[PDB]
């Protein structure tokens, strides 16, 4: 199971609001809270308007925890099944296709990425490769410089914290934008995440 | 471009047959269908009585007698699906009572074809249309108008469909397919409501081939069923099958009633056989019975009296007597009349030094045969007699009335012959000299004769016959030349001539005169009684000479150039008066002559051979010219002079007949015969038929060995032994290619020798060889004249051709010579003789031989295509390059490189059958459809433009540059040959004249009637898409022009501008125009 | 072996569309205006599905309407040194499309097919860079049996027939009028509808495990997504109207052109004829699109001469599932020619193939003889 995290409005005990990504949550299921380690109980969910004390994929949950941590939770963390959970760090490798631009970006950049929920500051620290975006053809040589329509595998560093997936391990939770200046100038997805 | 179009020889072939009463209800007809035109007969122990031409492709005809009515009425449907009925009044005119085009706009022609069926009752004709459509024209008297209904079909495969007899409400009854099986079904029709209402009876599945349907009368009622193996008989729920070994062997296509009863009919078979059915009596059993072979018969027709009319598209047809009492021959049939087929016309060719005619491949399988057809004037002999050496024949009259007596010469001397009636007899003419050589005699004035010799003119009694005056040359030397008629004479002496009279018991002389120098042709024919003028011909001075009578004053001398005149004439034609001067190298200048004022001009000058002519007059009663010589001449007028060749091998001399025994008749001498007969009247097509009994395939003429080389097809079965003699399996010479180291077809290079069409050589190719083109041609610098044929090999496994030969022969004292081969990758099409070289199309691909010394095939030079080059011909470098879809590829060889170029092309999709080059920029070929069309030459140069497109209304096979009358308006000529056993013709008109004969063609239908009331400017239009035909000229409408009264002319010509240097117009402008347009075949 | 079903509905773009069963043709010879994206270069066969990804606004502006009503656009054949002389083309129908916003901008996917063959005749720019076409249509000539004309008037009640003597038996008693005509049986059979494809069907069979039309207009432009010709053949092939004629000049390229060469520095064989295979029903090419708005006639071919490879094998977008794409190109001359599949599963048929586009092949006949 994962939900997105997107807000934590303070009633009752504490609650919180996102999409359910996977898995099913039952009432009294015990679950996980990310980018700190934290335990926590389903006391009420509220999917929606309506109480359905199990609530499959794709609904809109508010859900109402119990735990240690009862605000001091951010948008950008995710509840997790305490067996395989979610990975995070704040490296991570990802192909990244470049939509806009004015010229050129260039290896030491400063952009927001938009990630599920979480909205954080993040630079491309360098770039791997490039793709001929016709074929997928794995750019022979390292790029220096990559422009606007083209395609580049490129290593981010988050300057705080993630909780990231893998694209293919999971979808909706790797896709996101790089967003500098409000208008989006990617859409990435990520492969790989480093240490 | 702008053509003009006509029929030599109308189509020949049968589309259907029909017994009933038409002209007369006493009467009882036959009505023959050929195509477009509608023969009626009537029937006697034939008689033809009118024949007439529809503007369309008779798709049905059936006679029908409507309740109330004094005769049966006609209905015909054609193949733009025009209808109408028809009815015949006494002068003579078929009238088109009702009419109508019922075309549908939504649907596709069913696969079983256009069935057309009447209701026994006269209620309804049933058109089975379109696929899953009955339509239906009901017999009301407000039909008229053309106006009907369909019916809906859940069948859409109907085989066969028919009208019930004996039910109280219309019936009809079909065969129809279906993944479950050939079915047999009935439906009731519901006129009222309009639709179907569920029939008596219905069974199961029939015979898995079952494909006819016939509907038995009422005594019986009800149908039977024919098929491959099975006839089978259905009426309620009774049920007849006998499967008889006696039609295993092949399949029953025609069909027909014997006697109304209904016991008797017809069944005639795909390979000919003709078999009788019987219904045993109500109904028991079948029986059929072998009657015997009859022309493959498309469709059948029992009179009376046991004689049948078989119709046929491939042979001739038939009037075959069939008794009861068999001979050991075989069976029970006998051939009785033979009606001429030029049955499908595959290839033809021109022949022939002067004019030409024309050979055909024609028919096929046992019909199969050439045609000989040649343009000419036909006698029928009555009597012949190995008689030689006449030099001189004058008939007689020994009693006045009707001559009794020709007179005979030869070197130094005479005879006589006495005729009573079919008889010819020796005798002796008192007051005759039986030893000089005759030059004239014949009857004369004051009751006496005439004879004319070498040395005496002796006038005769008739009353007990003596001398009574002879006239001697004063000195008592010889006559060399004699000139008589009734009363004048005037003979020759070498270099001068005298002038006698005729009275009683007294020639007497007048005129002595004294020539430049000495004559060789007289002639004094007259134009009231006696002629007061003379023709001269002089032997040095070369010279044509008018002379007056008594005074011998000359006026006019035309001097012609030379070689001496052999004869000449003074006669009459229609209302003008001419002079002719027949000479020895055979030319004949024929002038315009004035009896009063003397003068000759207006000249004209033609060739009639390399023999010495000699000019006759006669009547048979308008009176003609009979001119001798090599090629036999006769000229009659309508005011263009005529000259027509006759069917006869060279006469030398001739003469009127009107006996007792032979009336209106002609005597005439070759050097070896006397012929006697009664001449025709003008000049028809006559056709040679030469009986080949297997299928003839393509046609040459090597012109160097007197020969035609013929590809040719018979059928064998399998061990391969055949089934008859056919022309390739008894010639004289018999080669092959190879030795011995269900149906089969045996190809054969035939040779036949162009006087007997025997078969010399019979060559036989390979196993599994297809014979597809033949050739006769001289192939690079050498004097041989080689018979090429092209094949491929066919074998059924692969399904192009892999394989073939270009296999050259030789024709040599009396054998054929195996000269060359060239193995080939694929298939030989077509090849040409092309400056000097062999060009062959295969597969994909058009190749150019060179012919070298060593004697073999060379290739210069190759060019690929996209068609397959199936069609090809050529002129000057062009080539042109056609496929079976009428996409065409114009190509040009330029010897400076050694390479073919593309010029031009056209790809419109459709069907072609043949094509054709006018001249360099046009280009004449048959797209579906019965159609013509005319591409036209002239970056963007290599697109051919549509300049041209015309509905012929027949399928052709060939086209060829030819004509059929001597050599000498319009441009150029191509004669065609076709299916339906039509020969037409081809030729480019000016542009002055394109215009004219269009404006004519507009005004000549408003005054024209239509057999079934179809448009004229319809029928000619082009069908599938369908167009109006432009750039063409029905000349078979222009000619109609000289067949309508003199009022009807009149009217056409209402308001036109004629052109000379140009004023209101006359129909005897026209009536010139439209003759000078029928001597062009 | 796998589901020889999976290619043909190209289930790498999106789950479930919004399929439209609906019917829209115009009647032939008409004078219609049609709108052609930018980008879509192509020669489009009916009968042939177009798959698409479009992502600039005015692209997705034009989809996103043309789904009330039409759902045909155009395609228009280029001939590349036409320059703006495009004069024939075809329509093609979104019989799917499926958008989604929730990536993080505007896409779009299609499923389109063609429809009808047309003749360009004036194209005019609306500034939005869109084009719209006037545009009559083409219709299908189809000839009636060659033994129409001369057919014999009483051998047309054995004209209808209820393993190849049948052949034997249909050619003898179809084309038995060809004595009428100036040839014989077996030349009529060459233009014969019914005998062309059958033998057309027999060299779909070499290609194995086969159902399809019945109506040869159909069998043809069927047949002609299935021949990996090059551009300016591909046109011939649309351009010729008839079934018959069409069906032809695609047997004339069967059996000729047996080399697939590459089609930069031209002789630099790749395959041969023996080595395509059917894998997609629709035959051994057809088009897929990849994840950039691009489409790759791509063809299925057991083996390949003269091929690198580069990168590793990856299953993404993977246009056939279970299978893996590796990026091949030319020893020669360096350029792509197409992406070897590898599979994933160890129970799958062709453990290995290659799929080659289209764009970077060139038909040859062997031999310098009849070339
Ligand atoms: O089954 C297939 C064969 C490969 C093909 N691919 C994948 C691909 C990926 C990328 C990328 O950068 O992610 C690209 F730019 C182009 C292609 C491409 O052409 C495909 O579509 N599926
Ligand atoms: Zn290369």
């Amino acid at each position: 199971i994962r939900l997105p995290i997107v807000d934590k409005y303070k009633d009752m005990g504490t609650v919180v609001l996102g999409k359910l990504e996977s898995g099913s949550i039952c009432k009294g299921q015990q679950l996980v809270m990310m980018p700190n380690k934290h335990n926590v109980e389903v006391l009420g969910i509220l999917s929606d308007d309506v109480e359905t004390d199990t609530v499959a994929p794709g609904e809109n949950l508010k859900i109402r925890l119990k735990g240690i941590e009862e605000e001091e939770i951010l948008p950008g963390f995710i509840l997790c099944d305490p067996n395989n959970l979610c990975h995070s760090g704040r490296t991570f490798d990802a192909q990244i296709v470049i939509i806009e631009h004015k010229s050129i970006i260039c290896p030491g950049y400063n952009a927001v990425l938009h990630i599920h929920t979480c909205i954080e500051e993040v630079e491309i620290t360098a770039l791997i490769c490039l793709v001929d975006k016709k074929s997928g053809e794995k750019s022979k040589t390292r790029p220096r410089f990559v422009k606007q329509d083209q395609v580049c595998i490129a290593r981010l560093r988050t300057a705080g914290t993630i909780c990231l997936e893998t694209f293919k391990d999971f979808p909706q939770m790797g896709r996101f934008t790089l967003r500098d200046e409000g208008k989006t100038i990617a859409i990435g997805k990520v492969l790989k995440l480093v240490p | 471009s702008y053509n003009y179009v006509v029929t030599a020889q109308k189509p020949t072939a049968v589309n259907g047959c029909v017994t009933g009463h038409f002209t007369s209800a006493e009467d009882l007809n036959l009505l023959i269908a050929k195509n477009t035109r509608l023969e009626i007969y009537v029937v006697t122990a034939l008689r033809p009585v009118k024949e007439v031409g529809m503007y369309g492709k008779i798709a049905v005809m059936e006679l029908f007698r409507p309740k109330g009515e004094s005769k049966d009425l006609l209905f015909i449907l054609t193949a733009k699906y025009n209808a109408c009925i028809l009815e015949y009044k006494q002068s003579i005119d078929i009238i088109t009572r009702a009419h109508g085009n019922v075309q549908d706009r939504i649907g596709r022609p069913s696969e079983t074809g256009i069935i057309g069926i009447i209701d026994p009752e006269c209620r309804m004709i049933g058109l089975r249309l379109y696929d899953g459509l009955f339509k239906v024209i009901p017999l009301d008297r407000d039909n008229k108008e053309l106006k009907a209904f369909n019916i809906r079909l859940e069948e859409l495969h109907v085989i066969d469909v028919k009208f019930l007899y004996g039910c109280q409400a219309p019936t009809i009854c079909f065969v129809y397919q279906d993944p479950q099986g050939r079915h047999v079904k009935t439906y009731e029709v519901s006129l009222r409501e309009k639709e179907f209402n569920k029939g008596p009876w219905k069974q199961e599945n029939v015979e898995a081939e079952a494909s006819m349907v016939i509907a038995v009368p009422e005594p019986f009622g009800g149908a039977i069923i024919i098929g491959q193996e099975s006839i089978t008989y259905h009426n309620g729920d009774k049920y007849l099958a006998i499967a008889p070994p006696i039609i295993k062997q092949s399949t029953i296509v025609c069909h027909n009633r014997v006697d109304p009863n209904g016991s008797r009919y017809l069944l005639g078979d795909m390979e000919g056989r003709l078999f009788m059915l019987l219904l045993e009596k109500t109904l028991k059993d079948l029986r059929v019975e072998l009657l015997g072979e009859t022309s493959i018969a498309e469709c059948l027709t029992y009179l009376d009296n046991g004689v049948v009319f078989v119709g046929s598209r491939l042979g001739d047809s038939q009037l075959v007597k069939l008794n009861v009492d068999s001979n050991e021959q075989g069976s029970y049939v006998v051939a009785m009349e033979t009606f001429t087929n030029l049955g499908p016309i595959v290839d033809m060719c021109v022949v022939d030094q002067g004019q030409g005619q024309l050979v055909t491949c024609s028919g096929a399988f046992k019909e199969g045969s050439l045609r000989i057809i040649r343009n000419g004037i036909g006698i029928h002999e009555h009597a012949s007699i190995d008689l030689p050496g006449i030099k001189g024949l004058w008939p007689l009259r020994s009693d006045p009335e009707t001559d009794d007596t020709l007179v005979l010469s030869f070197v130094g001397q005479t005879r006589v012959l006495m005729l009573n009636g079919e008889e010819v007899e020796e005798t002796e003419l008192m007051g005759f000299v039986d030893d000089q050589q005759t030059f004239f005699c014949g009857n004369v004035a004051h009751q006496q004769l005439i004879q004319i010799t070498s040395a005496s003119v002796r006038l005769v009694s008739q009353e007990p016959k003596a001398l009574v005056s002879e006239w001697k040359e004063p000195q008592a030397k010889n006559i060399s030349v004699a000139s008589c008629n009734s009363s004048q004479v005037v003979v020759a002496v070498g270099r001068a001539l005298y002038y006698l009279q005729i009275h009683p018991q007294e020639l007497r002389q007048i005129s002595h005169t004294e020539m430049e120098h000495e004559v060789a042709c007289l002639d004094i024919t007259p134009l009231n009684g006696l002629s007061p003028l003379c023709a001269i011909g002089l032997w040095t001075d070369i010279s044509a000479r008018i002379l007056k009578l008594p005074s011998f004053e000359l006026l006019h001398k035309e001097m012609l150039g030379g070689i001496i005149p052999r004869s000449i004439l003074m006669t009459t034609f229609e209302s003008s008066h001419y002079l002719l001067c027949a000479l020895g190298d055979g030319a004949l200048f024929y002038f315009g002559l004035n009896i009063e004022t003397g003068l000759l001009s207006d000249r004209k000058k033609v060739t009639l051979g390399t023999q010495p002519t000699v000019l006759r007059t006669f009547r048979s009663s308008t009176t003609n010219v009979f001119a001798c010589s090599d090629r036999p001449t006769v000229i009659y007028s309508n005011h263009k002079l005529v000259f027509s060749n006759v069917n006869l091998k060279e006469v030398n001399y001739m003469c009127p007949l009107n006996s007792d025994g032979y009336p209106d008749s002609l005597a005439l001498a070759n050097n070896s015969t006397l012929t006697i007969g009664t001449i025709d009247e003008i000049q028809k097509l006559h056709i040679r038929t030469v009986p080949l009994y297997e299928s003839p395939r393509k046609i040459c003429y090597q012109e160097v060995s007197q020969c035609f080389g013929v590809l040719s097809s018979r059928i064998e079965v399998q061990d391969t032994t055949a089934l008859r003699p056919s022309a390739s399996t008894q010639a004289l010479s018999s080669s092959v290619s190879s030795s011995k180291l269900e149906e089969v077809e045996v190809h054969n290079l035939l040779i036949i020798d162009q006087h007997t069409f025997e078969v010399l050589h019979a060559h036989q190719f390979l196993q599994n060889e297809y014979a597809l083109s033949l050739v006769s041609c001289k192939l690079g610098k050498d004097p041989n004249t080689y018979f090429i044929v092209g094949t491929a090999m066919v074998y059924p496994e692969e399904a192009e051709p892999k394989q073939g030969r270009i296999v050259v022969f030789q024709y040599s004292d009396g054998k054929l010579q195996t000269v060359a081969e060239k193995e080939v990758k694929g298939a030989v099409y077509s090849m040409v003789e092309f400056n000097g070289k062999l060009l062959a199309s295969i597969n994909s691909t058009v190749r150019l031989y060179e012919w070298t010394t060593e004697k073999e095939l060379r290739t210069e030079c190759n060019h690929y295509n996209n068609i397959m080059a199936l069609y090809l011909k050529t002129k000057g470098d062009f080539i042109l390059v056609g496929d079976l879809m009428r996409s065409v590829l114009l190509l040009a060889y330029k010897p400076m490189e050694g390479n073919f170029e593309e010029i031009a092309r056209d790809f419109n999709p459709n069907w072609m059958s043949a094509v054709e080059i006018l001249d360099d920029d046009n280009f004449l070929g048959a797209e579906n459809a019965f159609n013509l069309f005319v591409c036209q030459k002239d970056e963007e140069r290599q697109h051919l433009q549509e300049v041209g497109l015309f509905h012929l209304g027949e399928f052709v096979n060939v086209f060829c540059h030819g004509s059929l009358v001597m050599q000498n308006p319009t441009q150029g000529s191509v004669l065609f040959g076709t299916v339906n056993g039509m020969i037409g013709l081809v030729t480019s008109l000016s542009e002055s004249w394109y215009n004219l004969l269009l404006d004519m063609q507009n005004r000549l239908n408003k005054v024209i009637k239509s057999v079934g009331k179809i448009e004229h400017s319809f029928w000619r239009s082009f069908h599938t898409k369908t167009e109006p035909a432009t750039g063409f000229i029905d000349g078979d409408l222009i000619e109609s022009f000289l067949d309508i009264s003199r009022p009807k002319m009149q009217e056409v010509v209402a308001n036109l501008q004629y052109d000379d240097g140009k004023r209101e117009a006359t129909a005897d402008d026209l009536i010139k125009v439209v003759e000078e347009l029928t001597r062009i075949h | 072996n796998f589901d020889t079903s999976l290619p043909t509905s190209h289930t790498y773009l999106g789950a479930d569309m919004e399929e439209f069963h609906g019917r829209t043709l115009h009647d032939d010879d008409s004078c219609q205006v049609i709108p052609v994206l930018p980008q879509v270069m192509m020669i489009l066969i009916p009968g042939q599905t177009l798959p698409l990804q479009l992502f600039h606004p005015q692209e997705v502006s034009m989809v996103r309407n043309l789904i009330q009503k039409d759902r045909t656009f155009a395609v228009l054949a280029y001939s590349n040194v036409q320059e703006r002389e495009a004069q024939f083309g075809t329509t093609a129908e979104i019989y799917a499309y499926r958008e989604e916003q929730d990536f993080g901008i505007e896409i779009v996917k299609v499923k389109a097919i063609g429809r009808q063959r047309f003749k360009v005749l004036e194209l005019r720019t609306q500034s939005d860079g869109i084009q719209q076409a006037k545009v009559q249509i083409l219709p299908e000539c189809v000839l009636p049996s060659t033994m129409s004309a001369v057919q014999l008037e009483s051998l047309n009640k054995c004209q209808i027939f209820p393993s190849y003597k049948w052949w034997q038996k249909y050619q003898k008693r179809k084309f038995h009028c060809a004595n009428l005509t100036s040839w014989p049986r077996w030349l009529y059979s060459l233009y014969d509808a019914e005998t062309l494809m059958d033998r057309i069907k027999k060299q779909l069979r070499e290609w194995d495990e086969n159902s399809l039309p019945s109506n040869p207009i159909d069998f043809s432009y069927r047949v002609a997504a299935c021949l990996p010709i090059d551009d300016v053949l591909r046109i011939q092939l649309l351009k010729i109207g008839s079934a018959i004629q069409r069906l032809r000049c695609e047997l004339d390229i069967m059996n000729k052109c047996t080399s697939l060469c590459c089609k930069q520095c031209q002789e630099t064989e790749i395959t041969t004829k023996n080595e395509i295979f059917s894998l997609s029903l629709c035959g051994p090419m057809a088009a897929y699109v990849n994840p950039h708005g691009y489409v790759h006639e791509t063809l299925t071919v057991y083996k390949a001469c003269n091929l690198n490879l580069i990168g590793r094998p990856s299953t993404e977008h993977s246009w056939f599932p279970g299978y893996a794409w590796t990026v091949a190109q030319c020893k020669i001359c360096a350029s792509h020619i197409g992406w070897k599949f590898t599979a994933t599963k160890k129970d799958m048929s062709p453990q290995k193939f290659w799929g080659l586009t289209r764009s970077a092949l060139l038909p040859t006949i062997p031999d310098t003889e009849d070339e």
